[PDB]
């Protein structure tokens, strides 16, 4: 399980 | 034990990228962009629905998903038509199904529109999850060096 470092919450 | 060097990964994810055979478990609306528990609860729910439909003789849709600089794309296997496309910037979290070595899911969408997409891979899910990890890290690294465009 991991977060996407290039995700844009905007 | 695949080679995960930068040059190799770039060739791996460019264009159509990497294609995997699988089945769509389902898509669930979730309240946050991330969370181990959030995803496991969603996976359990979607599978619960699948089990209920299977008892009625239904089957999960056969698909093939690709991992590329374009993010994750889901194609219908029988027709080859693109049905879902989630760009790299819309994917916020990847989660393996701790109860199934052949299933994983991901959360996509912007704030207020998060959805958990659940996938049942034909083979083990690990290589797919690892491709996503490598893809994201590579894009982050290329963007930091400002070379994404020169590689995609
Ligand atoms: O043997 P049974 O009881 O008929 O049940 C099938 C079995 O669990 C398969 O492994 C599963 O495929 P996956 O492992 O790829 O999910 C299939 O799903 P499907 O019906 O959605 O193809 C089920 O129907």
């Amino acid at each position: 399980n991991f977060d996407n470092p290039v995700y844009r919450k905007t | 034990g695949q080679d995960r060097s930068e040059a190799t990964l770039i060739k791996r994810f460019k264009g159509e990228g990497v294609r995997y055979k699988a089945k769509l478990i389902g898509i669930d609306e979730v309240s946050a962009a991330r969370g181990d528990k959030l995803c496991q609860d969603s996976m359990m729910k979607l599978k619960g629905v699948v089990a209920g439909a299977r008892s009625k003789g239904e089957h999960k849709q056969k698909i093939f998903l690709t991992i590329s600089f374009g993010g994750i794309k889901i194609f219908d296997e029988k027709t080859g038509a693109l049905q879902h496309h989630h760009a790299v910037h819309e994917i916020s979290y990847i989660a393996k199904d701790i109860t199934d070595h052949r299933a994983f899911g991901y959360v996509c969408g912007k704030e207020g529109n998060h959805r958990f997409v659940a996938i049942k891979t034909a083979q083990a899910a690990e290589p797919v999850i690892l491709d996503l990890r490598d893809l994201f890290q590579l894009i982050y690294e290329l963007k930091q060096r400002e070379e994404l465009e020169k590689k995609a």
